[PDB]
């Protein structure tokens, strides 16, 4: 039953099902309407819509009758029918990008801060310069987009690759599936690893005897860029394991005719819109105000006085001391108190701020006086249009983070708590008659033109800008480096060291390196990301770590470095700054950016801190990414179902046994919607791979710890049995995944390193992506047995391992199924020793097919932080002596010691890009890494206090201690 | 004289990590300082660390030709030597920015002499009395945090069907005004007839709508109802937690306090999980 709500004053109560959409349940509507009395002033059903509240709260209106009823999300089951208002398409895109990003747009409109609603108007020209991009010159520059090459960097291979080319010859097998009853011709070529895609086609033309495209089978890659054919991680990734590159000649219009024209346009807000003093002439100290906190939720009867400490921070560090208040009662709270600052007016710098609390003394321990925090805030001292604030100011306090013991949090966001029902602050800030502004950039590289030979010291300039981001530095040595600035120019990856020395709360140092950072030569921006994490908040440092991106970053890094540039935009303190502008304009030219560029905001959208910067950013992505918008939507909707049906698993059905949760499972999803959302869509941790018609008989309850869910899809390819034939996957509802994300990644960054320098060593650095708030896609890998299930079959023995893996392949192979499972014993043992891993057993190794050796389960890695050793267990041993019976002293495994010595020292050489990364991910607000405490056990595997020749000893005995370590 | 080993500097603790300096000098008072080896280990060179107002900062004692200091000139005997020297003087000789004189020492004999129970047969007793409530504690600290994080969740969706009310409520009532407009003229003034459908037509509509108008603002009424009993139940889980959280920071002091005092410098034992 549902209560209409005509437009001439009448009700009628209309009997519904629940798939009827808005025609049949609106043209049934006028004609129930007869019966009733005023039903002569009514009008015709065209000309009219419906209007309801849904579970967002939001007054809603139906411009898109082709949708249902159970579509709506309606609150109560009501309507009311009114004449259209406002642009029709744009009412139905306002919709479609407010299921996407799980808010309503019209929220964003009913923020009165003057900040959210110059970012909405000011960044739709980013949003357009894309759009002017991907659709110059069409159809060519529209396929680039939705099918981007999916190439590496560096063109030329490594040694270990070169040689598996006869002569630099590939083999292909180009299939020509052109019969007009689906009939295929497949050929062979042998042609060079340098060859172009258009001369692949160019002579596999002239074999049968042109304007056409290739294709991976199996996965639709396409190959539209001139690059030499070897550098695709394809072709690039066959030669690696021998394999046999299967390719698919096409046309273009039967690609051009999948590429729907898609148009932007300008959204409703695009068109809605004297005596200065600078800065350095005001002549005071800092004071500011405390007027009474509006309530504390602290105990009577415990807690004796409370106060107010705070700081003047510039990015982690103070710029003066600490200033508290005096010790109020518990009742009466309010302190009217001025406080007083050592730090002078024209000596504070760009990236200031206010760091502040409110404490508690328990005390009544001798002079153990023990601090304990209530609650905190930051809040920025200029403006975003540089401007000191000058008033009065009110402010909600947030939570203290739960595991910090610091009185105060220099870390976290500057703003107010939204929440209304939290401790809030009133502050007092000085009026100076007038606004005071920051100086231009013109007004300060005078006052350093103003305030203003070689040497045998170059040795220790050379000694420090080699160094540790995380190593010491002594009070010496800052003044050796500012003293010899002048000189820093030749030797540029030291400006991380020579911006440590620079004193932030004295405005002759800071305006003499603005002059020096304005001429500074270019970095590698594997150093240039160094200079955007928590210690670096001055505006021209990150406007310099930015133009080194954006023209020596490419596609290729920015996709496996894309995990921590969308952490450090949480560290930003403006909403339109320099960092958003690029990963926007990235993320406009490449859905391979943009489909992770969503999923990481996305999946960080129930965190209260972040929750208004990230959805003001998904609301402009989702506005001119085009297209594919509506595949997004899809698998929306699919997780959606997912998230709900193991709710009721892990509430209602949690108390009985498996058998009636694997039937009602089978009896949920057998239901005719449930099997129309999750069939069809592409897939969230590829979007190259497309799923299909789902298996009933494939879809599983597993008896993991959470019980997780296994889920079995179908290719939906036309040559899917050359590439692989089904898709299964796993889903978690109840696990955090972003310990693992991180995980995974650095074993994919190791393993690249090495592929470099000519050891191949293999790993498998699976896919795994984290969609919301503890729920995430586990990838299954096929074929593959834990070393746990491969023994326990063979019944305490030491040589299971080596008979199962000598069965399941023998003859003129068995010297392959070894040698990698020793190019893959050793990566896996200089990968879980450099990062501490010690969760280590039988049920979380595998062994793949072929011998491969497969680490997983990096979920509880931490959670007990002596140090952790080494394994090397002694059935892995026999594996890699070939079953001999003593393996300590066999000749085979001497080359295997030497390969994890070549692999330790090749990780250390890159120790610098790794301790980057853990750096900038410290305000993410993962449990575990918060400060740069944790980041500490880097410097004791690696051994950097040592030298490289004492790190390698420090190795060889760690191997030693642990090959027969038990 | 007042020159002695570094052996016996009470300020002295050698062999530490960088990240143990830094919960030391921890919101103290200017003037607090102490000296450890250096982390690259070569053997007598005794980094200086001072906190001068926030920051800690990190001063090197060079070793060349056995002598001291701060600059080339090294000109002192000994550590022992060169921290009394300072002790009493400023540090402007060294550096003009950085006016401080070594005042407050971070002993580690005030921290082993507060220990009680001599004899080692106490020290398992007394300890075995703070881990069974640090262990408590844990427990007792994440029994009211989930349920206050749990309840931080129901507020947030009960909080947001008032809203859904306010507007369900406020589209009834623009229909009673806009009903009233057309009642008044088109149907009833016009049709004087002395006919008896307008107590079917009229009067048996406009009566359901004042009993909807009102049958919601009866739910919106009683919604609130729990919201205001929880909101009050979330303040007194949220006082539950200040009143354990310091008493969660006092047992980890005296925790590891007798730890140290005799369960490993008195043993370097591995038999440390059954002691405890
Ligand atoms: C954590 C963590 C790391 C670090 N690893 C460890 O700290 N291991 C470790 C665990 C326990 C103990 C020890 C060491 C020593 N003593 C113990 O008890 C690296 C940087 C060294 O890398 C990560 C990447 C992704 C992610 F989500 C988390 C991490």
């Amino acid at each position: 039953l549902v209560e209409c709500l005509l437009p001439n004053g009448m009700i009628v109560t209309l009997e519904c099902l629940r798939e009827a959409t808005l025609i049949t349940i609106k043209h049934e509507l006028f004609k129930e309407a007869r019966k009733y009395p005023l039903h002569q002033l009514l009008q015709d059903e065209s000309s009219y819509i419906f209007v309801s509240v849904t579970q967002e709260a939001e007054r809603e209106e139906f411009f898109d009758e082709t949708r249902r009823l159970c579509d709506l999300r309606l609150f109560q089951p009501f309507l009311k029918v009114i004449e259209p208002v406002g642009n029709r398409e744009e009412k139905i895109l306002n919709r479609e990008i407010g299921f996407a990003i799980g808010m309503p747009v019209c929220e964003f409109d009913m923020v009165k801060d003057p900040e959210v609603q110059d970012f909405r108007r000011n960044i739709l020209n980013v949003c357009k310069e894309a759009v002017d991009l991907r659709d110059l010159n069409s159809p060519h520059s529209r396929a680039m987009y939705v099918y981007p090459p999916n190439v590496e960097s560096s063109p030329e291979l490594p040694k270990h690759i070169y040689n598996k080319l006869d002569k630099g010859q590939i083999i292909v097998v180009i299939w020509v599936i052109v019969s007009p009853n689906n009939d295929k011709q497949k050929y062979t070529l042998k042609i060079n690893h340098d060859c172009v895609p258009e001369q692949v086609i160019a002579e596999a033309i002239r074999k049968k005897t042109g304007k056409y495209i290739l294709k991976v089978c199996g996965c639709d890659e396409y190959f539209l860029e001139k690059y030499p054919l070897s550098q695709y991680k394809y072709i690039r990734s066959c030669i690696m394991l021998g394999r046999m590159p299967n390719l698919m000649l096409m046309a273009k219009e039967s690609l051009y005719s999948q590429l729907p024209m898609d148009c932007f346009t300008m959204p409703s807000y695009s068109r809605r819109i004297t005596s200065t003093k600078s800065l350095w002439v005001i002549n005071s100290a800092l004071r500011i105000k405390i007027l009474c906190a509006t309530y504390v939720n602290v105990n009577i009867r415990d807690i004796d006085k409370i106060y107010v400490r705070t700081g003047i921070y510039h990015g982690g560090e103070p710029l003066c001391d600490n200033v508290n208040t005096q010790r109020v009662p518990c009742s009466n709270p309010r302190w009217n108190e001025w406080l007083n600052y050592d730090i002078y007016i024209p000596d504070l710098p760009r990236a200031a701020r206010l760091c502040l609390s409110i404490c508690s003394v328990k005390g009544r321990k001798g002079a153990k006086e023990e601090h304990c925090p209530l609650a905190w805030g930051n809040i920025n001292l200029f403006d975003y249009t540089d401007t000191l604030v000058s008033g009065k100011m009110a402010l909600n306090l947030w939570p203290v983070p739960h595991g910090l013991e610091d009185l105060l949090n220099p870390i976290g966001v500057t703003g107010s708590n939204p929440n209304k029902e939290t401790p809030c602050l009133e502050l007092e800030f000085d009026w100076f008659s007038s606004v005071v502004k920051f100086p231009d950039m013109s007004v300060i590289e005078e006052h350093a033109n103003w305030s203003v030979l070689r040497e045998n010291d170059k040795e220790q300039l050379k000694a420090i800008s080699t160094r540790d981001p995380l190593s010491e530095i002594t009070e010496q040595e800052k003044d050796f480096l500012w003293s010899h600035r002048h000189y820093c120019v030749t030797i540029p990856e030291i400006l991380p060291k020579l911006l440590l020395s620079v004193k932030w709360n004295s405005r002759d140092e800071v305006a003499q390196m603005y002059c020096l950072v304005k001429d500074w030569p270019p970095i590698k921006p594997e150093q240039a990301m160094e200079l955007l994490d928590c210690n670096y908040p001055d505006p021209m440092v990150r406007g310099f770590a930015v133009r080194c991106l954006e023209k020596y970053l490419t596609d290729d890094k920015l996709s496996q470095y894309l995990i921590q540039l969308v952490q450090v935009l949480k560290y930003e303190q403006y909403l339109d700054n320099l960092l958003v502008r690029f990963l926007l304009k990235k993320a406009l030219t490449n859905q391979r950016i943009g489909h992770f560029f969503f999923w990481h905001l996305k999946s960080e959208m129930h965190n209260k801190t972040v929750s208004q910067r990230f959805g003001l950013l998904l609301e402009s992505y989702c506005r001119a990414c085009g297209m594919y918008l509506k595949h997004l939507n899809r698998q929306v909707e699919a997780m959606e179902k997912l998230i709900n049906l193991t709710d009721i698993l892990k509430q209602e059905k949690k108390d009985e046994t498996q058998k009636v949760q694997m039937k009602f499972l089978v009896e949920q999803m057998r239901r005719p919607d449930f099997m129309d959302a999750l069939q069809g869509f592409l897939s969230p941790l590829n979007p190259a791979h497309q799923l299909g018609n789902l298996r009933l008989e494939e879809c599983r309850i597993m008896s993991s710890a959470k019980r997780p869910l296994w889920l079995n899809w179908e290719n939906p390819d036309i040559m899917s049995e050359l590439l692989f034939q089904n898709n299964e996957i796993i889903f978690k509802n109840g696990d955090d995944l972003r310990q693992d994300m991180l995980t995974l990644q650095i074993i994919r960054i190791m393993e690249n390193i090495w592929q470099n320098q000519g050891l191949d060593l293999r790993m498998l650095p699976y896919g795994c992506l984290s969609i919301g708030d503890c729920v995430g896609l586990i990838e299954v890998v096929r074929n593959s047995h834990t070393i746990m299930q491969i023994q326990c079959k063979g019944g305490f023995n030491s040589h299971t391992l080596h008979q199962w893996l000598k069965d399941k392949n023998k003859g003129e192979i068995y010297d392959a199924a070894i040698d990698l499972f020793t190019r893959s014993c050793a990566g896996y043992c200089v990968a879980t020793f450099i990062l501490g891993i010690g969760d280590r057993h039988n049920s979380n190794i595998m062994v793949k097919d072929d011998g491969q050796l497969f680490h997983i389960d990096f979920g509880h890695f931490l959670d007990h932080k002596e140090r952790v050793p080494f394994v090397l267990t002694q059935d892995f041993l026999i594996v890699i002596s070939k079953g001999a019976q003593e393996c300590t002293k066999t000749r085979e495994f001497e080359r295997f010691q030497e390969m994890c010595y070549k692999a330790y020292l090749a990780i250390r050489q890159h120790a610098n890009l790794f301790i980057n990364l853990f750096s900038m991910m410290l305000g993410s607000g993962m449990p575990e890494l918060q400060s740069f405490d944790d980041i500490a056990y880097i410097r004791k595997t690696l051994a950097l206090d040592k030298t490289e020749q004492e790190a390698l000893e420090y190795f060889m005995k760690q191997m030693n201690d642990a090959r027969h370590g038990g | 004289n007042n020159n002695m080993s570094l052996q016996d500097a009470e300020w002295y603790w050698g062999d530490i990590s960088r990240e143990e300096v830094n919960e030391k000098l921890r919101d103290t008072a200017d003037g607090t300082f102490l000296v450890r080896d250096a982390s690259t280990k070569m053997h007598g060179d005794y980094t200086l660390t001072l906190r001068k107002g926030g920051n800690n900062k990190l001063i090197k004692i060079f070793h060349r030709d056995g002598k001291y200091g701060f600059s080339d000139p090294l000109t002192f005997s000994s550590v022992v030597e060169l921290i009394n020297h300072y002790r009493n003087e400023s540090l402007a000789q060294y550096n003009p920015k950085l006016d401080v004189k070594l005042l407050y020492p971070v002993s580690k004999y005030q921290q082993d002499q507060v220990v009680k129970e001599d004899n080692i047969e106490a020290v398992g007793k007394k300890l075995h009395e703070y881990n069974t409530q640090f262990q408590e504690k844990s427990r007792e600290y994440d029994r009211l945090y989930e349920e206050y994080t749990r309840t931080s969740q129901e507020i947030q969706m009960k909080r947001t069907a008032i809203e859904a009310f306010n507007e369900t409520i406020k589209i009834f009532e623009e229909q009673c005004q806009t009903q009233e407009r057309y009642s008044k003229e088109y149907i009833e003034k016009f049709k004087r007839e002395g006919n008896e459908k307008e107590i079917q037509r009229i009067m048996h509509n406009y009566d359901k709508l004042k009993s909807r108008i009102s049958e919601i603002i009866d739910s919106r009424r009683r919604l609130e109802e729990d919201l205001k009993k929880q909101a009050a139940e979330y303040r007194e889980i949220d006082k539950r937690m200040n009143s354990i959280k310091p008493d969660l920071i006092q047992l980890r002091k005296t925790r590891d306090q007798y730890l140290m005092w005799l369960t490993q410098k008195g043993v370097r034992q591995k038999k440390l999980n059954e002691w405890l």
